[PDB]
């Protein structure tokens, strides 16, 4: 019978060089007109075809990957041989070697090898979900948001989905069972949704094929307790924020809030997008009497927030006081003095 | 590159039935195109081929359709096995490309309607040291299905008590939880700083058919604080944009409750203010409120008193904080 | 379906050798002790196995319990592990049940058990540590096998 096998370290530091092995029965390559793909499947992503070797030599790379790319063949061994140069996490991925046979489709493919491309070990073993960072999209467009479980074994606990709008509850949208991808989606989000699962990775996902400025919110993934808990919500992940609005990136306008026992002094931040700002006083100094609001969006579609001190009314020329505000998704940093008129 | 677009991303059909999934490919791509059938911990393996044609010995409800641009694999009578992720692939050009798939499911029997959760009461006010008492109302008897989780602002939400009245680990003995069938209660004893949060409760009666209580928010009742009333002109940078903030402070008052009104040369302004409210600080247990007056510039420059009217159940009549534009 | 056939009072030990024993909030744990200690830490660490006739041999069907103040029977529903406030049935209808467990040899492995779940095929009952405690889940073994699946049992009369 025809079988493909790869193989090759499950582990590769970033920089480093890839080098995975295909070994191959049932055909020859260079007696046949068969050719070996090389294939990835990164977690929750397409399927990415990498580089095809037919025989003699005649090697064929994805243009966006070429460089780092070389498809080789031992003129011996029953093996194809990939070597991907410099990697890094996004090349974290289930690599496979398939066939390209007579009738030109993958007829018969590896069982897979898992290859992750990690700086070293930071946070564990804890039991721990870890979600993926903010997301600021424009309605319309697909979203995949991750939540990667860690310190117990992830295939065999059901991880839920939940929604919290701004200021509301908390709202169930569905549950996946990592080792069989087996999911149960509340009636509410059945068809607006899709979850699903890495189970080599052990990820789960959640997706919209069109975003809406109403699926703005804090959506958490937890983990469904057996044996101890069951049936509860035992494990959160820290929380992923997604915010869909037609607005575009904005950094702020800071302006005095200038002062007049207690005196009020302060900064406002205005017109900027998305959220978060930060702002700080003295930098970092500066805590004690510090009023940091949350933000509000205006019609415009930018958000405004103020941050004031309340101080004393002696200190007011002789103490400096400077309001220390970033906005990183527009990277912008601005240090306001803010002194009485 | 080509890009095949599968649509939709997961289909839900009855066992016996049709199931139908669709494939667009951005360029013509002939009839260059295979299907593959995935399931977890397993490679992709291969249905059809050249658009139409089905790999020797896949099932014959399995087909392919298509030619050029749109093209279909349709599963005739869905079994239980054929529950995978489905993709499309296409040969036309180099790099041969893949589509982001669909998953196939079984539409399941329409479940019962949902168990409402009722808790009570939306707030409460409770001095440190002091008992609460948070209630939870059932629609239906769930048992001791019951769980209590708290939420600090920022925080994922984290399990306290299980089964209605077992503790989670780590718990504190001063959190006790009570109930069975529909009436549920959270009582705190010897409220410590930690302790105020927003708690929800979550019946799992029949899972996986969850269901929340709205929460109940639990705050630091305190003496009556009157608000420290300030009020800001816009500075002359912002005035040079073409518009103009004031800006009205509350500092440090109790309870959350307060109004602010702004007046402009005696005009009840309506309608273009917004405000936000801190949460309750950690030290001294207030509030703060701040609101923001917008005028263009032109609107602010015709005008001469700015004022910001402020009552609160601390002031026994309302503070007036204003200024004269140009004074 | 399946009939009962007889109770047995017994210890369950995973490959650590520690026992498995139920606590308050229904909670399985495994911990290092003597049989004395088993015995005097009963009745959170002895177990009812009641065995049951099978209609369809797959072999040993089993429930296993335990008697706080109730007696609670360890339950497979849903692929999640839970102790269900109930007394073993004497018979039971169908042909798969979240209750019952079929008790076998582990092939090659002198005097080891395993459970599997008659609800979920290839699913059996393994031990798996908590950061620092071990606990009791239900895990699909048939392709990796897990030496976590191996369980002693004793008898305690
Ligand atoms: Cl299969």
């Amino acid at each position: 019978e025809v079988t493909l096998r790869e193989s090759g370290p499950a582990l590769v530091k970033p920089t480093q060089t890839l080098t995975l092995t295909c070994t191959f029965s049932g055909f020859s390559l260079s007696k046949s007109v068969m050719g070996v793909s090389w294939i990835r499947q990164p977690p929750g992503k397409a399927l990415e075809w990498l580089a095809h070797i037919y025989w003699d030599d005649d090697k064929y790379y994805n243009p966006s990957l070429s460089a780092r790319l070389t498809i080789s063949k031992d003129t011996s061994k029953n093996q194809v041989v990939l070597t991907m140069t410099n990697m890094d996490p996004v090349d974290t991925a289930t690599y496979y070697c398939a066939r390209r046979g007579i009738r030109s489709a993958m007829d018969y493919w590896g069982q897979g090898t898992t290859v992750t491309v990690s700086s070293a070990s930071t946070k564990g073993p804890e039991v721990q979900l870890v979600q993926s960072g903010t997301e600021v999209k424009k309605p319309g467009e697909s979203l995949k948001i991750s939540c990667k479980g860690s310190g117990y074994t992830v295939t065999s606990y059901w991880i839920g989905w939940v929604r919290q709008m701004p200021g509301k509850g908390l709202e169930w949208m569905g549950f996946i069972y990592p080792g069989d991808s087996e999911t149960r989606y509340s009636p509410t989000f059945q068809g607006q949704v899709t979850i699903s699962a890495d189970k080599s990775f052990n990820t789960a996902f959640l997706q919209w094929s069109s975003l809406k400025a109403s699926d703005t919110a804090m959506y958490y993934c937890a983990r469904v307790g057996s044996g101890w808990y069951p049936y509860t919500f035992d494990i959160w992940g820290q929380g992923t924020m997604v915010t869909v609005s037609s607005a575009s990136t904005k950094g702020p306008s800071v302006f005095p809030l200038a002062p007049s026992g207690t005196a009020a002094l302060g900064c406002l931040v205005k017109d900027y997008f998305p959220e978060p700002v930060t702002v700080s006083w003295n930098s970092g100094a500066l805590t004690s009497g510090v009023h940091t609001f949350p933000a509000v969006l205006q019609s415009s579609g930018l958000y405004s927030l103020s941050s004031v001190v309340t101080v004393p009314s002696s200190s007011l020329g002789t103490q400096t006081y400077i309001c220390n505000v970033n906005h990183k998704p527009s990277n912008t940093k601005v240090d306001k003095k803010v002194e009485p008129k | 590159d080509i890009v095949m677009t599968q649509s939709p991303d997961s289909l839900a059909v009855s066992l016996g039935e049709r199931a139908t999934i669709n494939c667009k490919a951005s360029q013509s791509v002939s009839n260059d195109v295979a299907w593959y059938q995935q399931k977890p911990g397993q490679p992709p393996k291969l249905l059809i081929y050249y658009a139409s044609n089905r790999y020797t010995g896949v099932p014959d409800r399995f087909s392919g359709s298509g030619s050029g641009t749109d093209f279909t694999l349709t599963i005739s009578s869905l079994e239980a096995e054929d529950v995978a992720v489905y993709y499309c692939q296409q040969d036309y050009n180099s790099p041969w490309t893949f589509g982001g798939g669909t998953k196939v499911e079984i539409k399941r029997t329409v479940a019962a309607p949902e168990i409402v959760m009722t808790q009570s009461p939306a707030t409460l006010s409770v001095s440190p040291g002091e008992r609460a008492t948070l209630s939870c109302r059932a629609s239906e008897s769930i048992s001791s299905n019951l769980a209590w989780y708290q939420q600090k602002p920022g925080q994922a939400p984290r399990l306290f008590i299980y089964t209605a009245s077992t503790r989670a680990t780590d718990i504190p003995a001063r959190f006790s939880g009570s109930g069975s069938g529909t009436e549920f209660t959270l009582t705190i004893s010897s409220l410590q700083s930690e302790d105020f949060a927003v708690y929800y409760c979550q019946q799992y009666n029949n899972w996986p058919s969850i269901t929340f209580g709205q929460g109940t928010r639990l705050e630091i009742k305190r003496t009556v604080a009157a608000p420290s009333v300030f009020i800001f002109p816009p500075s002359d940078e912002q005035l040079k944009s073409g518009t103009a903030s004031v800006v009205c402070l509350l500092n440090n008052f109790y309870p959350r409750e307060a109004k602010v009104q702004w007046k402009v040369d005696n005009a009840l302004q309506s309608g273009n203010s917004q405000e936000s409210v801190t949460e309750q600080d950690s030290k001294d247990s207030t509030y703060s409120l701040s609101s923001t007056l917008t005028l263009s510039k032109a609107d602010y420059e015709k005008h001469k008193v700015y004022a910001c009217e402020v009552t609160h159940q601390g002031l026994s009549s309302p503070v007036t904080k204003s200024f004269n534009r140009g004074e | 379906y399946f009939g009962k056939l007889e109770s047995k009072l017994s210890v369950i030990r995973n490959l650590n050798d520690q026992v498995l024993f139920i606590d308050q909030g229904n909670r399985p744990l495994f911990e290092d002790m003597t049989d004395s200690d088993a015995r005097d830490n009963a009745p959170r660490t002895i177990f009812i196995i009641s065995m049951y006739k099978d209609s369809q041999p797959r072999g040993m069907a089993v429930t296993i319990s335990v008697k706080a103040e109730k007696i609670s029977t360890l339950s497979a529903e849903n692929k999640i592990i839970s102790f269900k406030e109930m007394n073993p049935p004497d018979n039971i209808k169908d042909t798969k049940s979240d209750i019952i467990f079929f008790q076998r040899s582990v092939p090659g492995h002198d005097n080891k058990m395993q459970f599997e779940s008659s609800s979920y095929e290839g699913y059996f009952l393994a031990a798996e540590k908590e950061r620092d405690l071990f606990k009791l889940i239900l895990k699909k073994e048939d392709e990796l096998g897990d030496r976590s699946i191996m369980f002693t049992v004793q008898n305690e009369a």
